[PDB]
């Protein structure tokens, strides 16, 4: 059982002092702006980062920061439970019971299903505006385990197409692929807002 | 600070 460590949301101080806390236990931390395969997502809130995202996709830990705390003043890493995003909804909340409760409900669905990732069997192309890097979409798709077809890939069996302005493209451009379009957003939507 | 200044949100970032 390991603890692959990445933090989301904390200014340098707060993340400063948290990462010194981890000295404290036997534990892997990756320092980068990616989500990098991290078993224990440690967010400042909840949130739309590439990590946060990401580590819903996989069905990781996503934790609150008193997990650390505890942990360490324990000598041990304790029970995720009652540290999760999700185990505790707030009823007044500018976020939907949907999107708090979204690291609970992919970490218990993938291994209830045992599907790797929230996008297993996908087979995505994405036509992203061509002014920005759709890197970030592309780590959090795989982190689902979604196939992202590379344009030299052939197009057989594509699911989804996801477009920068996919709601204004003409269907004569529509045309060009079997496969529906689907906005950016959806793909936020679809892990943390969508009832399934 | 440079070295800490991941999105926190991606979709934002790709609608505008
Ligand atoms: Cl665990
Ligand atoms: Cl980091
Ligand atoms: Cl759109
Ligand atoms: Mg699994």
């Amino acid at each position: 059982p390991k603890h692959i460590i990445q933090m989301t949301g904390f200014k340098m101080e707060e993340k400063e002092a948290l990462v010194k806390l981890l000295l404290k236990l036997d534990c892997t931390f990756i320092k980068s702006e990616k989500y990098k395969n991290c078993t224990h997502l440690i967010a400042e809130r909840l949130c739309k980062s590439e990590k946060f995202l990401a580590a819903c996709a996989a069905g990781k830990w996503i934790l609150t920061k008193d997990y650390i705390i505890h942990s360490a003043k324990s000598g041990r890493w304790l029970d995720e439970t009652t540290y999760e995003w999700g185990y505790k909804i707030e009823k007044d909340s500018r976020y939907s019971p949907q999107m708090q409760s979204a690291p609970k409900r992919w970490r218990e669905e993938l291994k209830r299903t045992g599907a790797p990732g929230a996008f297993h069997r996908w087979k995505v192309v994405l036509l992203v505006r061509t002014d920005k890097r759709s890197d970030s979409l592309i780590r959090v798709l795989e982190a689902g385990k979604a196939n992202v077809i590379l344009p030299k890939s052939s197009p057989s069996g594509i699911t989804h197409v996801i477009a920068s302005n996919a709601r204004i493209k003409a269907e004569k451009e529509k045309d060009n692929f079997k496969a529906p379009f689907y906005p950016i957003q959806y793909l936020g939507d679809f892990l943390l807002e969508k009832l399934e | 600070d440079s070295c800490n200044s991941s999105s926190s949100d991606i979709i934002r970032d790709l609608l505008e």
